[PDB]
């Protein structure tokens, strides 16, 4: 068990990897034309980082 | 995304009281075996 959750994760998080996951922290800008890119444009890995 | 729990008492503990009843069982046997 121990391994599988240690192996799950992507070792290294890419474009895809951060939104399915709680664990790791993702953060901009306050609308420093990062977000504003994410709420609209709607991707929905980008969908759910914005969220 | 928190699963890196190990195997505490609560977690396993009656492994300890199994074996104990398999060792009071043994003894119990023994002493009679004497007879």
């Amino acid at each position: 068990a121990f391994l599988t959750v240690e192996r799950m994760e992507s070792p290294i998080d890419s474009a895809d990897d951060l939104a399915k996951q709680t664990k790791i922290e993702y953060g901009a800008v306050e609308d420093g034309a990062t977000m504003t890119f994410f709420k609209k444009s709607k991707i929905s890995t980008y969908d759910k980082m914005w969220a | 995304s928190k699963e890196a729990s190990a195997l505490g008492v609560q977690n396993i503990g009656g492994i300890f009281i199994v074996l104990a009843a398999g060792l009071v069982l043994s003894v119990f046997v023994a002493v009679g075996e004497f007879l």
